């Protein structure tokens, strides 16, 4: 019975130590989750931004080879009347 | 195209379901008291009215605001 | 940095708003009031017969089909405006806030201090094997 | 500056439990109520309450630069409140934006800072260290060159 | 800007509502003109779904709409449609009450009586406008490019109509209206895409097979040597992305679409097409003004931006017309937004001041006063 | 809390009951739902031995009892046990009387029609609750991600279904339910086992072989690969204690258990995996709607917790779909309980308050009220 | 004696649990992790991707003006000659 009280008692301090590692542990998961909450959302603006740029500059170039291709033709034009 | 159901509404409440008065065929209290039941109609009409005019100012307010969330986001 | 700024600044800021609300409103009801007086003016008590209050009444139900008219305009500009309000404020929440309206949450406040099931269990246990003999 | 440290005056059981049990976790009696800020952070962070590492290392930066680590107990107890969310659902989202549209005069879709230095002055408060650039540095975030109704809340949330 | 009181210009069309201030060069607020409710059930709560989405907001959500449009040809089908439309135009796009502002709309050549009466009867009961004037679509055309005749063609998306007009004095018995344009293409494109495997049936997919017309398609400068061209080599066939991937490549289809512009046997309709009702246009008018109508062909219009059509057109009327005569086909290159130019520059002006039909005329007459003086 | 009134979420699922008022994070009490009857005869007398264990009491006593699992496929196919579950769920794990709480359970897509109407008829005959509604579990686990559009792959225990949403709007007409989940995977992964010597029969030893299949299997990226490398080297053989001694080492059964997802030819079912499933799921939506369907996948249910299934997955969407489109899976770390929490939220809202089955409105239509408005 | 081991067995369960807990937070700390260090890494060239967009966008505005002028002055030309 004596060597089972020591165990015990070692026992005891075992799991309050467990239990401590437990909170720590907690307590990084809470932090890492926000973590990731806030870069995620950064990822989601990142990616939208992106893609208004892109289909503005399609827009733009198209715009311009439209506008382009019409002076070159007036061009030929303006010397055939010359 | 069906716009008869809004034209109705509004003639209706204009002309026919208005609270048509008559006024001149009453003894002289009770003339005197639709005089008066008329004149509070008329300026609780006048209050809700501006109570309606500081509503569209506050509606401007939020447009306003909205707008410019709209314009700084996209 | 002084963490003592906040509370002091924000009663502050609080009573200097509410001051100016008061006053904007006390504004905005005596401005009603001489518009109202505007629009329609007061009547008068004394020296009238039958007949000038017969007119009178004429003229003031000629006004009441005016101010009618026109509080219909209004109410229904009034309706139509607040039913847009509501929708733009819905599209605003459904635009900048959609994710934020189920974010707002109660959770984490049960099981982090929930591991007492194993001693009842062991009482139980206990229990029973105390009750063999 | 009042408001923690007026209650920590008339201090409560419901936060004295909490504070008790932190005196038996830090203080083992007849001692000098140190409770180091490092200390006091990490249990903080320890005791089931909510473990925020913000106020924890504001609390290093502004405490404990004697070269002892003793902590006084009104600035302590005070931080131990302040780590907690203490606000008043900071007063009514229509009232306060009312509020602000009667504080906003140039009515352009924002507020400049003019009106709003205007309002501050008008509140009659001290200047401190926290003044001057601090709120330039706060509600710089995009750095619009303006400060919004959204820009009021984010430099100061929870108006209470 | 301040004092004073501007006219706003609103231009219903077909297809696209193009809208905006007296005196500026371009239209403020341009989106479709489509109404469109939901379809299916939904299962979210309070998620804010409105019970119909209207202009830009529905060219977004068309995935799970059903857009109907509230102008077929011209006319006008669905009123409360297009009354919706209109509130939404006045109040989100512009953000000015109709009660402090003129209107300008426009109409089509030879468009039913009763449309028009409906149309001042809503814009004088419902939004209470202090006076609004209707023109046709054609003269203002001809205002934006800044001349005084010439015969104007201008192919919208509903309705095709030819008014040809001589120093300021229009030819009523010489308006050839016709009703193919740029909806019908959309649908015959749309018809012939089959013959290649994409199927596009759902109102939702008109949209994308318009963007298609718009992106891809032109107009042959010779049809056969194309047809032929394009049944050996293979430098025609361009390649679009749908909005979910799985590329398509168009092939003869590219110039077969606004060929029915001027064949219009190929959708079924007897017609002449645009490059020969202009011509019967011109012979209607008098033997003395001919030339000039010759020299000042005006385009207009959404559908002539066809890439290569000026010259098609010009091809065509000269091998119609007589040897001696030159033609001139003006194809300025604002034409989308040529009809809502003029109209801004005809509201602008002063000695117009005093055409619009106010309040209490309309009160006096009731909506038959369109037809009477104040046209 | 006080006064007032708090919402029961249940959700009763196959496999696991979760259960908790609303507006928490986490379900309060989690336990498995079987009962188990004992089968031997039993000597000591006045041991106080009950007829019937049920939830995690049997799970102890597993031994010698024999649990039956009263939910087969979705589907309740033992009415007095599910009831006996339900009653333990209310009292004894939560110890509130139904009496006064509303309740919100959760139902499988394309279910039998008299699966729910019993339910809601012994929710208010029984039990006596004031309210109760029922919701399909993958709306829920939409909410739970904060989205509000995106197709969800619920892979329950006991069936998987795969429900695209869009706006709000669910298509009812792209609903994808495969019966194949968890229980199906236990039973192969038990099958597989015969091939070293292990042999597991009893119903009480399936449970050893689920903790065997939660602890050790894992999808494998690549499925030749992890065969070829398997049967030459030894990395992969992870050993594993039983409730007795007797360790046993797993090999290329530790991937092989999960593929059957992927590859449901494995226990003979017909069907596509559940990587093709979900991308017939999304080309039966309309064409506009499919990036963002593609962009916003998530994951939810307890099977698809297995360690690298959310690479597998989006390596063969990628395969499978267009290469211009994103493909993103959303796997929140919180997959288990993501029904449950999308649940706490719902019930939570103020705008859904009003959609409660009122006790009053069932006393009037009977149980069909379910499939009525109130859906 | 047997009530000491019987505390003896309970211990023990406990400390089997708290190792069970440092295990299970141990693997989703890292599953976190390598979420993190992909979503930073994708997001910074999703930032970098977009902002070469919006030059080459500016740049495209640039040359539309240029090619809007010419045709200003190819028009004039040619109506003078009409
Ligand atoms: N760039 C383009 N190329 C070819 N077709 C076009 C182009 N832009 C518009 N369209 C066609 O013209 C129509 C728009 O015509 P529009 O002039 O807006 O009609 P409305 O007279 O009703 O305003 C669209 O339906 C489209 O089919
Ligand atoms: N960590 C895990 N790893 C692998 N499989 C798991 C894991 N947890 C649960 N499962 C499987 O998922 C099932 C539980 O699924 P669950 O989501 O509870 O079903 P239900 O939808 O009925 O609640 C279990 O039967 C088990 O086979
Ligand atoms: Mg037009
Ligand atoms: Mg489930």
């Amino acid at each position: 019975a004596q060597k089972d009280e020591e165990k015990m008692e070692i026992q005891e301090i075992q799991l309050k130590e467990a239990k401590h590692i437990a909170e720590d542990a907690d307590r990084k998961y809470e932090e890492v989750a926000r973590k990731l909450v806030i870069i995620e959302s950064d990822l989601e603006r990142a990616e939208e931004r992106a893609e208004l740029s892109e289909g503005k500059c399609a827009e733009l170039e198209e715009e311009l080879k439209t506008v382009t291709n019409n002076l070159k033709s007036l061009e030929a034009q303006a010397e055939k009347y010359s | 195209g069906k716009r008869q159901t809004e034209r109705e509404k509004k003639k209706k409440i204009l002309a026919e379901r208005r609270k048509v008065l008559a006024i001149d065929h009453l003894n002289e209290d009770q003339l005197r008291e639709k005089a008066k039941e008329l004149w509070q109609s008329i300026y609780n009409l006048e209050a809700e009215k501006f109570d309606l005019q500081e509503k569209f100012k506050q509606q401007k307010y939020e447009i306003n605001v909205l707008r410019n969330r709209i314009n700084d986001n996209q | 940095i002084s963490a003592s700024r906040k509370l002091q600044l924000k009663t502050l800021m609080l009573q200097i708003a509410k001051q100016e609300l008061e006053r904007e409103a006390e504004e905005r009801r005596g401005e009603k009031g001489r518009a109202l007086s505007t629009r329609c003016q007061p009547l008068e008590l004394a020296g009238l017969s039958f007949a000038e209050l017969q007119d009178l009444c004429r003229q003031l139900h000629a006004r009441v089909d005016k101010v009618d008219e026109e509080r219909y305009d209004v109410e229904a500009k009034v309706t139509k405006n607040i039913t847009e309000i509501a929708d733009l404020n819905q599209k605003i929440f459904d635009l900048r806030g959609k994710f934020k309206r189920p974010t707002l949450r109660r959770v984490r406040i049960s099981a982090d201090a929930m591991m007492q099931a194993l001693l009842g269990a062991r009482a139980k246990e206990t229990l029973d094997l105390r009750a063999h003999l | 500056d009042d408001i923690y440290k007026a209650a920590v005056e008339q201090l409560t059981e419901e936060q004295k439990n909490e504070f008790k049990a932190a005196f038996d976790i830090f203080v083992l009696g007849a001692e000098d109520g140190c409770i180091s800020t490092k200390e006091l952070g990490k249990v903080m962070r320890m005791l089931g309450q909510n473990p925020t590492p913000e106020e924890l290392q504001e609390m290093i930066d502004e405490v404990d630069e004697d070269g002892s680590g003793t902590v006084d107990f009104d600035e302590f107890l005070v931080m131990m409140v302040r780590c907690m969310k203490d606000d008043s659902k900071g007063k009514s989202e229509e009232e306060l934006s009312d509020l602000f549209r009667m504080f906003d005069k140039n009515a352009d879709g924002y507020i400049d800072l003019e009106e709003l230095k205007i309002m501050l002055q008008a509140t009659g408060e001290t200047i401190t260290e926290d003044d001057i650039e601090e709120l330039m540095k706060d509600g710089d975030k995009n750095n619009d060159g303006r400060i919004d109704y959204d820009e009021f809340l984010e430099f100061m949330k929870g108006v209470e | 800007d301040d004092e004073e009181t501007t006219a706003l210009v609103c231009d219903n069309g077909s297809g696209l509502v193009k809208a905006g201030f007296a005196g500026d060069d371009a239209p403020r607020a341009v989106f479709p003109s489509i109404v469109g409710r939901p379809r299916h059930q939904g299962v979210m709560v309070g998620m804010g779904q409105k019970d119909s989405y209207v202009g830009d907001e529905a060219q977004s959500k068309r995935g799970i709409l059903t857009l109907k449009y509230p102008i077929e040809h011209g006319i006008i089908t669905n009123w409360d449609d297009m009354e919706k439309i209109w509130h939404h135009t006045f109040y989100n796009e512009l953000r000015v009450a109709p009660e402090e502002h003129p209107t300008l709309l426009t109409e089509a050549p030879l468009n039913p009586k009763a449309n028009r009466e409906k149309m001042t009867q809503i814009m004088f009961e419902t939004f209470n406008v202090p006076a609004m004037y209707v023109a046709i679509q054609a003269v203002l055309s001809l205002y934006a490019s800044g001349r005084t005749t010439g015969i104007v063609l201008d192919s919208g998306d509903g309705v095709t109509h030819n008014v040809p007009i001589y120093e300021g004095y229009a030819l009523p018995h010489a308006i050839m209206r016709l009703d193919l344009a740029g909806r019908d293409l959309t649908d015959y494109l749309m018809k012939i895409l089959t013959e290649r495997g994409y199927s596009f049936v759902t109102t939702a997919e008109r949209e994308i097979v318009r963007d298609i017309k718009e992106k891809l398609c032109y107009v042959a400068l010779d049809f056969e040597n194309e047809m032929a061209t394009a049944a050996s080599s293979s430098s025609l066939e361009k390649s679009y992305e749908l909005p979910d991937g799985q590329v398509i490549t168009i092939g003869n289809e590219r110039f077969r679409c606004p060929e029915t512009l001027f064949q219009p046997s190929f959708i079924g309709m007897e017609s002449a097409g645009i490059h020969e009702t202009t011509y019967n246009s011109i012979m209607k008018c008098d033997i003395d003004i001919r030339k000039d109508l010759y020299a000042n062909n005006v385009l207009s219009g959404g559908t002539t931006m066809y890439p290569g059509i000026a010259d098609r057109m010009q091809k065509e009327i000269t091998a119609l017309a007589p040897s001696t005569m030159k033609i001139k086909i003006i194809a300025p290159p604002e034409r989308k937004y040529s009809v809502w130019i003029g109209g801004s520059i005809l509201a602008s002006l002063s000695t117009f001041q005093q055409m619009w039909i106010s309040k209490q005329e309309y009160d006096e007459a009731g909506p038959s006063i369109v037809h009477r003086k104040c046209f």
